[PDB]
Formats: structure tokens, C-alpha cells, sequence
């Protein structure tokens, strides 16, 4: 009925159960007169079970007694978790009150089988400019964001939740873990700010907080997703729910920590044995089913400062885009700046995107790398060369470099809430238009802040 | 113009000599990472 | 019985006891002959201890008995100009402290709720650090580099320049011999600048379990003012040796390793002591006194130091704690040796928190020289080749020369807000066109002194308030044009 | 208390006990069979200890007996000691008869206090232009030289006792670990023949010992040093000492030899897990406290010729002044071979040393750094592209790195030139004079084994 702890290192507690009653994996016990959960990793005979520790080590000692729930960690989901802050296990933390609902699901669930997947692959629409051009979005797609030398990835979410939050129906998640506090408190009071915070989830994961905690976060982020997605209105058709996640590499390195005193054996540069499972795991419910779908954006940081380290090795694998930013061009002044050259897509394909597009976005690439090669640092004489050979290519590059930049609503300063979700075709005959030359004679200064071609066309005519 | 054909075939030959130690260098350390991989692995592989 | 126990193999530091059934984690442990344990591993059948003090007493037989309570460390403020052991015992000699307040050691960061932005200074001295790199309070910013290359200066500078401030600076000292500490000690004296200080001193002669317990015990002295509204700063001399005293405490304990012979929870490490340096709101100060305290906020900022094996910024260590904190100094050795000192690496430092923790008119200020040494940077590899460029580039890497050429400064002479401002001002105005390359150090210490000495009424102004205006940019132009002329560098 | 041999593995020798008179740790223990110290290094329960051999270990078979003198390795100390030679245990080795002492100290102590530290402020003159120039020593401190084999580390530990010993008034003790009995005998005759015997402690022990004997013979002279610290004469002053350690390299290598036999698990590049600790509980007792100065001077060995190997990693920061010698110097026929980068003491600073000298240390190192810096655009396109000035820096680098060369007093034997000795404002005003760019005409040939600007003009003429 009842275990005892026998042994007790770092986060891993064995426990040891009657012959009948072992705990199966992934279920969870409750430690009495703690606030300590345990949860089953696995089974090592003669009723004995590996476990970490759900909570904080609040001086456990040898010989505690423990029962078992014998269902998995289950968080509780629906309506009533709105705009709300809860904890792993799902208590707010927020001090507002406790979580009036009733319906709740385990968040270890298998993923979506073959014959569920979509039959096409539409895209979402966005007010970005640049995402929605030269790295185009699935609205099942999981893309990752690796833009370092920025604290601007939480100012970039902030925008995309907003203009999300007004695009999409709603019922949006953030399982930020293992992220940095300060910038978790910037998330909740910008969202307050905008009187947006209603209708968003948010699950919050601390650093000191024991592995066990670290570890499962994301998995009650997923859950909380998909009870939103199957939900469906009387015509029928579920939400667009997306996802957040601040670090899965923080995830890794939890896996990492707990590995080795698991019983299980070093591998590659240091890694567990399982990464290619326990990354695919989570990767493979973030798909976009008949009914419904789910996107997620997630912030991955390369350590070493390469691409070949096993655990991106195994994150590049799953993802359908990839957007990198850097300081290098956003210090000339335009806010939204993506290194335009570096973002990649599995979707700018020519039959999905239009050859139109297709065409287009090919040629402003190239426009963007033969400026990039012929720099006026690069030819010393600098100007004077390939006059309308390659003149008219450095002021093309410059005024869609300028064009790039977005005003947004967060951006208080300067503007008046602008909010500009651009239309796409916008972008896209504005874009053709230039690469046309009838904006030859536009002044490069009124290209930039500009919220749409028209917009800049206004701009021009006025001076 | 009869300097600089000169000038860049002893740049070349000079680029050829550099490339040849920096290779040599690139097997030490080469072989010297791999060992010590290895040393970590089975030192790690001994303490489970 | 439940409470007495044996100890069965005494080896290196590492104690293995038998007994003790109702043994706590991390709980005090009493060895005959007054020493104190802790307790790190409860295996089935037996206790791994770690003995902090000097083990080669203790022999087989010898009994112990558990205490019921964690570690703890005196806290008050009677700690200022202090140098004391890792468990709070002074060792200079100068009499027993007694501070009346007892606190534990292993404590919880506050909530995501309880906390606050940054939004004031923590000015350094430097006018590299103070222009390029902003610290702000509550945030954690990291000291990277290679031996010898002025990692503790900069520190020391750091603590040395909140005389007029009013935080309070805590300084841990991990690995090093004791004749470096009481160095560091005589001329934090000499300067007056260990009144508002204490210092926390585990050295090399010491265990392990000191080393690896010190920068915990710093951080638990220095969250008292910040809990009560007042600010804090705490430097850590060198978690380096603390990790390779973490790798010697566990290996000795048959824990597995990893990359480098590191076990795991290398990172919880490290993550667990930065993640507690934070700035609460008034609410969370307001609670904590019962309404004794009411209208302020508290903050704790970190200044960590890690070095570096001949650049090998991508070992263990150095890139968990780069992915840690928020922003990261870099100290090149090529630099150094070039005479270019304080050696900080502008294209690789970089902080996150930025203008938001600058005054108004640094806020203002820094941006020229910013732009102007990111131009800098990038013509950098057409030096050797001058006569092969257009003049515009040649104004560019003139200037760029000059900027990097006023950005040098002597150790133990922190500058005030209102000396930065003065130096930037003439920078970006373009008034130091006309000098050479050489003697703009000459030429920035008499500008500066010299306005110290005649226009002091403004001086104070900008001091004590930090604001920027019209008739402060007008006053400050006709100083720099009356002492352009009418002087001698 | 009389114990049985178990085990016998190396130098290794693990020895049960009764249950209640167990031996202590750092205890020595007498095998009544034959002539063998074993000192105890671990406990492990069951009354059984694990112990170092100190001496031979063929000829001892398991069940042999030993008897516990319970205190550690006494040695004899006092001016008794003043020219002879001894062992590692204090037994003299020179076949003059007994020593003549009941004055006996341990070995095995703790560290002086942090209460207790005096600082340093007096400088040291050596007579040698680079050490004397840019990494400058002071009375009592601690001074290190590093390099790999074959580079000159003796023939320069043997000058500085040429030039500071043999002219000063003052007792010293020499210990020798894991080096050349060639070179014990030569420096024993020549100390004979000089008639500076009496002043004089000497300790040998040398790679052929068993490495139980050349763990544990660092220990000894810092014993001797110690007392010759401590004592004071009667109503009268004490006096300076001196220390010369001559490779303490090969006491961590002895730890590291028998390290795993210990039951210690390997870390790092197969170094033991204990090896700053190790390293400090040694370093720390080398001091100048209240009482009276130690000067000691030590060479460090580099193994395979890098300076980022953890031995060699760990020692940096116990030492005042650094000297550190290359290998490239002296294939290139420069000697001393002491690279002029990489090269500090804590005593340069303009208030200590002056304003004078802290400049023209400044400048020779940023000179020497600009052309070690511009050597590789050198390497691979030629010389006339370069700068006016840069070739100006590289012929000033060149003279520079020619002139810190120097004939020695003990090296006439390989060379057949004679000694020379340099006063410190003389290699000031030399190294002033050739930065200020008078001695540029002169060619750089001159420049090669002279000591004092004049002897190179004399030179200079006679080519
Ligand atoms: N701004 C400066 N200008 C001139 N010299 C400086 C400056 N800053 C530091 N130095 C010099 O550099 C040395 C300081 O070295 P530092 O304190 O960084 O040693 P470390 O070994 O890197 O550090 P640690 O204290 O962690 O052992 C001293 O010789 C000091 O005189
Ligand atoms: N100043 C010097 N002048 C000439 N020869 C030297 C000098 N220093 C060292 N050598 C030569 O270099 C060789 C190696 O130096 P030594 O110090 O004896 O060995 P190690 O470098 O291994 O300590 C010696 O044989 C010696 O003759
Ligand atoms: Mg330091
Ligand atoms: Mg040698």
C-alpha cells in the first residue's frame, strides 16, 4: 500500500513498494507531511522504483512514508485557467485565488497518428512584414527562433502574441521555463499593460527549483494547448492555438543533470543516451490535426556557438523555419530587425507560395546578397563604380532595408497604437513595384517607419 | 606588371608552406580530442 | 541510537558514518571535539559528511550526533568593515561581532510576482563599463577574461566608487593565498572605502567545503539590506575555484562525471546562486517589515568573475555561466600587453538591461561614441594599407583611434558622472580634432581637473542630479571652449 | 600494536591493526624485518590503514609485522645542520658522522594565520637585465620560473645563488626533489671549494628514489626554514633566510604516480581529484610573517611544453613574481631564454618602483607586442608592403630581443666567455637610449652576449 524512501542523492529518491503495488511509469506519489510529489522514471526490480522529486527538497530523511495516486501527473485544464500564473503541478502563484474548474488531463499523451495529419499545409497570416515574405509561416508549423545578442526576443513576442492575440481567436500559451525572472516579469506586466492578459495561460518554471520542476513544464504547456484545439465551436471548427517556449535548452540540460545518476551511461560529448526520444517526444504533438491546430515558437540558444553540438544536431531536425536577428543591423534603427538573409523555410516552396511570390522573395535575396558581397568597404574606391550595374543595387538595398522596419502599437513612443497587421498582397506589390524601379525617384529617408506602400507613397508626396 | 606575377606566385608558395603546418597542427589536435573522448567516456562508463 | 551514530572511514575530508537514522539533508552534524559536519549523500546503509575545519583529529570510533539545524550565518549590520570565515567566525583579531540576527543559508529567490525592472545606475569608475556597458541594480552581469589581465581591479574599483552611493558591497575572496587578501584588505583601508564593506575569506590553505559554501554565505549576508529597502552589491572573487572545489568534493563522494571530469549539477550550481540577485517592488518590502518600512524598493546587483584558458570561452564552465547571465565583460590579454588597459573587448561585451539603467545625460551622451567605435571596428582590417583609401575612411579610423585612445585610465581613480559627461561632450563635439594621437590622456586629465577646480558650482549640479538641459549644454561649452585656450595640457 | 602487511601493490602498502589502538593519519610506522618507514595516507574501517613506503619495496612479502611509533617524521633542526647533507628522514648521507641534536620538529603542520601576514616592500637587486627591468623582485616574497626541458631553468637558478646567496649575510636551506644527482654532487664540491659550506642545509632526494622518498622531501627543508625563521637570538636581532626548491614539480607527479592506487577516481587529463588542495597545503607554509622573511625561489616544470596543462594551470597564482622561459628563444641561440611577454611581478607599479621605470617597462612590452603581432602579414606576403614605422618597430624589435641576452658566471664552461654583471640604472638608461632611437644606425649583430650599453659600442667598432 504504502512506501518508504531508502535512499536519497541529489534530486534522485528510490523508493520501494510492496510485491503487489508498484507504481507504473510516469505515475505519481504524494509524500505525506510535505509538499513533495514523486514521479516514476523507472523500475529496478524487487519493487523498487527511481523517482524525482516534484517540488523542493524540504530535508527529507530516510524512512518517510509515501502513497500512491496511481494515475499520472494530471494539471488541471479548461476556461477557468484564463489569464491566470500556476506552478507545475498547476497552483497559482499569482496570489489571486484558486482555479474554479473541474476538468483535468495527464501530460504524458501520445502524439498524433499517421492518418490524423492535415491534408494541406495553408499559411498564417501575419502583420510582420519580413516573416511574411522572405521566410514564409506554417499554421502547423513549429519554427525556432536562434536571434541571440538580443533582449529583444521577449519585445518581439510581445508584439507577435499582440498582433496574434487581435489575429487569432485566442486561448494562447507561454510555458516559460528556466528563463530569466526579471524578463518573466516584463511578459506579465506588458500583457497587463495592453489589456490583453485575458483569455492567455501562463505556466512559470524557476531556476532553483529542483530538476523534477524544471523538468515536465513544457509537456503542461502542450497540455494546456491541445484542450483548447479539440475544442470546437457548434459549426465545428477548432481554434489556432499557439504555443511559447522560452528555453528547451534548459529542458535538455534537465535531462542531462538527472541522466547519469539514473543508472544510464555517458554518450557522445556528455549527453544521455536518449535525446533524439525525449526531444521528439515533445516535438511530435505540435502538429496541426484535422480539427484544429497548434503552431509553436520556441527560443533555442546554440551552445558553443556552433551548429554541430548534438542537441541542436537534434533540434534542427524538427523545426520548419528558422529566424535568426542580430544587434549588427538593428543598431542602424529598424526595430524589427531579422537578419533577412540568414531566415530559412521548409514552405517557400514555389507551388505552396505562389510562383509570384516565390520569384520575388528569390530576387530581393539577391539583391540583398550582391550588396552584401560589393560593400563600399569591400570595393575600397567605394562609390563611382557599376553605375545602375550595381549603384542601383546599393539603393535598392537601402531602401528596403529601411523598408523593413515596422511600427508597432507596444511602441508607445512616437506612435499612436498603430497596430498595422499590413496586408499581404500589400507587401508583396509594394515590393514588386520597387523591384520594378517606379520608386527610383522616392527619397530614401521616406522609406523608413513606414506602416504600407501607400502609407510611404503619402509620406513621399507630403516632402 | 612583371613584379606582380612574381609577387603572387611566392604569395602562393607561401600560402602552400602555412597551409601544410596548419594541417599537421589540425592532426595533433585532432587526435589529441578524439583521445581524450574517449578517456572520458570509459572513465564515465567505469563510474556507473 | 536514532540520533548517535560512528564513523566508520575518515579519507581526505570525506567522512563516511554510520547510524544517524533520522539524518536530514544538508543538516549540521556535531563531531566530538566541537567540529561541525554536513551531510550530503544518505546512502542504504550508510552517510557521506563533508568536515568543514581540519579533519586529521578524527579517527574511528569517534561518535557524532544531529543537530536539527541547517547551516547558518549571523547577519546584521554590525558586519560593515569586517573580514570573517565562511560560517561568519572573525579572524582579525579585533573582537567578537554581534550581530542579533541568525539566517539561514539555502533560501528561495522571490516570485515572478514580487519582482520589479531596473531602472537606476550602479556607476564603476570606468568610462568604458559606464558608457558602453550599463549596470543597473538587480541586475547580474559577468567579468570574464585570462590570468593577469586586471579581472580584480576592476572589482575593486567597482567597490571602492559607492563611498557616496549608499549601498553596501560584499567582497568573497575563493582559492587565493592569504597574503593577496590582506593586500586587498590594507588598501580597501587605506582609502576609506571598507566602512560600508565586509569580506568573506575562504583561502587556499583552506578545505574545500569552505571554498565551495563561501559565495552561498556572501549572498545570505548580502540579502539583509535588500529585504529591508536599502541596496546591496556582492562580488565573487573567483567561482572558478569554486567549481573545481565542487569537482573535488564529488568525485571524492563516487558521484558519476561527465564532459571534463564535471559530475552533474554543474549548472543547478551556478544557476541557483545568480538567479537570487533581483530587485523586489515596495509590496514584497512593505510585507516583509510589517509596514516598519514603507515606500521603497530593495536590490542586490552581482559582479561574478570566471577565467579563461587562453581564450577557450567554450569549456564547461564559462559557457553555463555565459548562458546565465545577462550580460558578459571580456578582458583580452592582446589587449592588455598592447598597454590598451582596462583591457574590455568592445565587440564581444555586450548588456542586455542598457540605456534603461543610464542617467539622462549619459542616456544622451553615449550614443556617438558608440556608433563611432562599431565603425571602428569594421576597418579594422585595412590598417596596414592607409595609402590605399579615401579620405572618408581615413576620418573614420582617426577618430576611431581617438575614442579608444580616451577610453584608457589609471587603476584607484574612479571618475564622477559629471567627468564622463565633460570627456564625451568634448569627444563627440569634435574638440579633440586638433590634438595627436598621443597625449590625449594628458589632455583629458587637465580638461578635467581643471574644471573641477573653476566651474565646481555646476559640477555639484550635475552630480547630485544627473539631468540634462539646455543651459547645462550651454554651460558646458563655454567651460571646454575657455579651457581650450588660455591653458596648458 | 602490532600490525600485519595486507597488501602490497607499488608503493602502496595497505595494513590491517587492532580495533582500538588504529594509527592516526599522517602517523609512521617502523617493519621490524627491515629497514622501512611507512606513513599513513587513509583510513578505510575494519581497523585497517592505507600507507606510502618510504624506501625499497623488493623483498617484503605479505604477513610481515610493524610497530607504530605514534608521531609523525621528526627531523632535527637547529644550527647543528649548518653543512651537511641529509636524507629525506634526516639520516645524513656525506659519511661525516652523526648529527649531533635532540631538537626535533614534525613535519606536518598547519598554516601561519591571516592575523599573522606582513607585507613585503623592500626591493632585491639579481644583476640579470630582464629580470631586473621588467618583472622586478622584493625581499621575502616568492619567485617561480617555468619552462619545458632543455631550456635553461638550472643555469639560472644557480646564477641568482651566484648573485644573492654567496653575497649575503644570512642562513639557507637547499632542497632537492625528483631531479639529477650529477648536478648534487657538482653543486656540493663547488659550495666546498668556496669555502661557504657552513652556511648552508642541504636535502636531497632524486629520481631514483622509490616515489614514497620524493613525495615527502619538499616537506623537510620547509622545515628547516621554518625553525631557521622562528628563532631568535639571545637580546639580539634574527636574521633573513633563504629557499631553494629545485623542481617541485615532481612532488605533485609522485601524488599523480600513486594517486589511483589510493582508491581516488581520475579526473581531469589523469590527474588526481585532489590537486589545488594538494598544492596549497604546501604553498601556504612558504611565508614571511611577523617574526621573520623567507626569499625562496622555485622552478616549475611544464610538462609537454604548455602552459594550460592543470599543473602548471594551478601554480599561477602562489607565486609574487613569474618568469617564464621558451623554448623558440633558445633554439633561436638567445640566452637567457625568458620571454619578455607572459612575463610579471606584483611589483611594477609607478608608486613602488618609480614613474621612470614603469615607462620604460610599458614601452619595451607594447614594442616586442606590435611585432609579434604583425609578424603573420610578414609571413605571408614579404616585407616592403608594411609602414615605414612598422619596419622601424621591427628592427627596434629585433635589437630589443637581442639585448636582453647575457653571459652568465656559471656558464663559462659551455661557452669559454666570461661572466658579466649589470647595475639596474645602467640597463635603464641602456633600454631608454634605444627606444629614443639613437642607437638605430648600430647594427643589430652588436647587440649579442655584451652586458651594459658600452660594451655593445665597443663591440660595434670592432666589427
Ligand atoms: N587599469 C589598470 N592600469 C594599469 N595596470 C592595471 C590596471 N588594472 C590592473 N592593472 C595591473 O594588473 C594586475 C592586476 O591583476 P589581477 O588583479 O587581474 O590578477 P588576476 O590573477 O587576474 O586576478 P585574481 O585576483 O582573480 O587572482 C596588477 O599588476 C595591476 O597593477
Ligand atoms: N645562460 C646559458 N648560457 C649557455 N648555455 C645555457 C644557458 N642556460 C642553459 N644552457 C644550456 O642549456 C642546457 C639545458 O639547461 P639546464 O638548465 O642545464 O637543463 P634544464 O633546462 O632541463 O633545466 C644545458 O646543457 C646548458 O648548457
Ligand atoms: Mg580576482
Ligand atoms: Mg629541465
Amino acid at each position: 500500500s504504502s512506501g518508504r524512501i531508502i535512499q536519497i542523492i541529489g534530486a534522485v529518491i528510490d523508493v520501494e513498494f510492496e510485491r503487489t503495488s508498484v507504481p507504473k511509469i510516469y505515475d505519481a506519489l504524494q509524500v505525506d507531511g510535505t509538499e513533495t510529489t514523486l514521479e516514476v522514471q523507472q523500475q529496478l526490480g524487487d519493487g523498487v522504483v527511481r523517482t524525482i522529486a516534484m517540488g523542493s527538497t524540504e530535508g527529507l530523511k530516510r524512512g518517510l512514508t509515501v502513497t500512491s495516486t496511481n494515475a499520472p501527473i494530471s494539471v488541471p485544464v479548461g476556461t477557468a485557467t484564463l489569464g491566470r500564473i500556476m506552478d507545475v503541478l498547476g497552483r497559482p502563484i499569482d496570489e489571486a485565488g484558486p482555479v474554479a474548474t473541474e476538468e483535468r488531463l495527464p501530460i504524458h499523451r501520445q502524439a498524433p497518428s499517421y492518418a490524423e495529419q492535415a491534408a494541406s499545409t495553408d499559411l498564417l497570416e501575419t502583420g510582420i512584414k519580413v516573416i511574411d515574405l522572405l521566410c514564409p509561416f506554417a499554421k502547423g508549423g513549429k519554427v525556432g527562433l536562434f536571434g541571440g545578442a538580443g533582449v529583444g526576443k521577449t519585445v518581439n513576442m510581445m508584439e507577435l502574441i499582440n498582433n496574434i492575440a487581435k489575429a487569432h481567436s485566442g486561448l494562447s500559451v507561454f510555458a516559460g521555463v528556466g528563463e530569466r525572472t526579471r524578463e518573466g516579469n516584463d511578459f506579465y506586466h506588458e500583457m497587463k499593460d495592453s489589456n490583453v492578459l485575458d483569455k492567455v495561460a501562463m505556466v512559470y518554471g524557476q531556476m532553483n527549483e529542483p530538476p523534477g520542476n524544471r523538468l515536465r513544464v513544457a509537456l503542461t504547456g502542450l497540455t494546456m494547448a491541445e484542450y483548447f484545439r479539440d475544442e470546437k465551436d457548434e459549426n465545428g471548427k477548432g481554434r489556432d492555438v499557439l504555443l511559447f517556449v522560452d528555453n528547451i535548452y534548459r529542458y535538455t540540460l534537465a535531462g542531462t543533470e538527472v541522466s547519469a545518476l539514473l543508472g544510464r551511461m555517458p554518450s557522445a560529448v556528455g549527453y544521455q543516451p536518449t535525446l533524439a526520444e525525449e526531444m521528439g517526444v515533445l516535438q511530435e504533438r505540435i502538429t496541426s490535426t484535422k480539427s484544429g491546430s497548434i503552431t509553436s515558437i520556441q527560443a533555442v540558444y546554440v551552445p558553443a556557438d556552433d551548429l554541430t553540438d548534438p542537441s541542436p544536431a537534434t533540434t534542427f531536425a524538427h523545426l520548419d523555419a528558422t529566424v535568426v536577428l542580430s544587434r549588427d543591423i538593428a543598431s542602424s534603427g529598424i526595430y524589427p530587425a531579422i537578419d533577412p538573409l540568414d531566415s530559412t523555410s521548409r514552405q517557400l516552396d514555389p507551388l505552396v507560395v505562389g510562383q509570384e511570390h516565390y520569384e520575388i522573395a528569390r530576387a530581393v535575396q539577391n539583391v540583398l546578397q550582391r550588396y552584401k558581397e560589393l560593400k563600399d568597404i569591400i570595393a575600397i574606391l567605394g562609390m563611382d563604380e557599376l553605375a545602375e550595374e550595381d549603384k542601383l543595387v546599393v539603393y535598392r538595398a537601402r531602401k528596403i532595408q529601411r523598408f523593413f522596419s515596422q511600427p508597432f502599437h507596444v511602441a508607445e513612443v512616437f506612435t499612436g497604437a498603430p497596430g498595422k497587421l499590413v496586408p499581404l498582397k500589400e507587401t508583396i506589390r509594394g515590393f514588386k513595384g520597387l523591384l520594378a524601379g517606379e520608386y527610383d525617384h522616392i527619397p530614401e529617408q521616406a522609406f523608413y517607419m513606414v506602416g504600407g506602400i501607400d502609407e510611404v507613397i503619402a509620406k513621399a508626396e507630403k516632402l | 606588371q612583371s613584379a606582380r606575377m612574381v609577387a603572387m606566385k611566392a604569395a602562393t608558395d607561401n600560402a602552400g608552406q602555412l597551409i601544410k603546418d596548419l594541417q599537421l597542427i589540425y592532426n595533433k589536435l585532432r587526435q589529441a580530442a578524439i583521445t581524450q573522448e574517449i578517456s572520458e567516456i570509459v572513465g564515465g562508463a567505469a563510474a556507473v | 541510537a536514532k540520533n548517535e551514530g560512528t564513523i566508520v572511514m575518515v579519507s581526505d575530508g570525506i567522512v563516511r558514518i554510520h547510524g544517524l537514522a533520522d539524518a536530514m539533508y544538508g543538516e549540521m552534524i556535531e563531531f566530538d571535539g566541537g567540529l561541525f559536519g554536513m551531510a550530503l549523500n544518505l546512502e542504504q546503509d550508510s552517510v557521506g559528511a563533508v568536515v568543514l575545519g581540519n579533519y586529521l583529529s578524527l579517527q574511528e570510533g569517534q561518535k557524532a550526533r544531529c543537530t536539527g539545524r541547517v547551516l547558518e550565518v549571523p547577519v546584521g549590520p554590525e558586519l560593515l568593515g569586517r573580514v570573517v570565515d565562511a560560517l561568519g567566525n572573525p579572524i582579525d583579531g579585533k573582537g567578537p561581532i554581534d550581530a542579533k540576527l541568525t539566517d539561514a543559508v539555502e533560501k528561495v529567490a522571490p516570485g515572478v510576482i514580487w519582482r520589479q525592472s531596473v531602472d537606476q545606475p550602479v556607476q564603476t569608475g570606468y568610462k568604458s563599463v559606464d558608457t558602453m556597458i550599463p549596470v543597473g541594480r538587480g541586475q547580474r552581469e559577468l567579468i570574464i577574461g585570462d590570468r593577469q589581465t586586471g579581472k580584480t581591479a576592476m572589482a575593486i574599483d567597482a567597490i571602492i566608487a559607492q563611498k557616496n552611493s549608499g549601498i553596501k558591497c560584499v567582497y568573497v575572496a575563493i582559492g587565493q593565498k592569504q597574503s593577496t587578501i590582506a593586500n586587498v584588505v590594507r588598501k580597501l583601508e587605506e582609502t576609506g572605502a571598507m566602512a560600508y564593506t565586509t569580506v568573506v575569506a575562504a583561502a587556499a590553505a583552506d578545505p574545500a567545503a569552505m571554498q565551495y559554501l563561501a559565495p552561498y554565505s556572501g549572498c545570505t549576508m548580502g540579502e539583509y539590506f535588500r529585504d529591508r529597502g536599502e541596496d546591496a552589491l556582492i562580488i565573487y572573487d573567483d567561482l572558478s575555484k569554486q567549481a573545481v572545489a565542487y569537482r573535488q568534493i564529488s568525485l571524492l563522494l563516487r558521484r558519476p562525471p561527465g564532459r571534463e571530469a564535471y559530475p552533474g549539477d554543474v549548472f543547478y550550481l551556478h544557476s541557483r546562486l545568480l538567479e537570487r540577485a533581483s530587485r523586489v517592488s515596495a509590496e514584497y518590502v512593505e510585507k516583509f517589515t510589517n509596514g516598519a518600512v514603507t515606500g521603497k524598493t530593495g536590490s542586490l546587483t552581482a559582479l561574478p568573475i570566471i577565467e579563461t584558458q587562453a581564450g577557450d570561452v567554450s569549456a564547461f564552465v564559462p559557457t553555463n555561466v555565459i548562458s546565465i547571465t545577462d550580460g558578459q565583460i571580456f578582458l583580452e590579454t592582446s589587449l592588455f600587453n598592447a598597454g590598451i588597459r582596462p583591457a574590455v573587448n568592445a565587440g564581444i561585451s555586450v548588456s542586455r538591461v542598457g540605456g534603461s539603467a543610464q542617467t539622462k545625460i549619459i542616456k544622451k551622451l553615449s550614443g556617438g561614441i558608440r556608433t563611432a567605435l562599431a565603425q571602428y571596428r569594421e576597418l579594422a582590417a585595412f590598417a596596414q594599407f592607409a595609402s590605399d583609401l579615401d579620405e572618408a575612411t581615413r576620418k573614420q579610423l582617426e577618430h576611431g583611434q581617438r575614442v579608444t585612445e580616451l577610453m584608457k585610465q589609471k587603476q584607484y581613480a574612479p571618475y564622477s558622472i559629471a567627468d564622463q559627461a565633460v570627456s564625451v561632450y568634448a569627444s563627440n563635439e569634435g574638440y579633440m580634432a586638433d590634438v595627436e594621437v598621443k597625449k590625449i590622456v594628458d589632455f583629458d586629465a587637465a580638461l578635467i581637473a581643471y574644471f573641477r577646480s573653476e566651474y565646481a558650482p555646476l559640477m555639484k549640479q550635475i552630480d547630485e542630479t544627473g539631468d540634462y538641459n539646455k543651459d547645462i549644454e550651454a554651460a558646458i561649452k563655454a567651460g571646454i571652449e575657455s579651457f581650450k585656450a588660455t591653458q596648458t595640457y
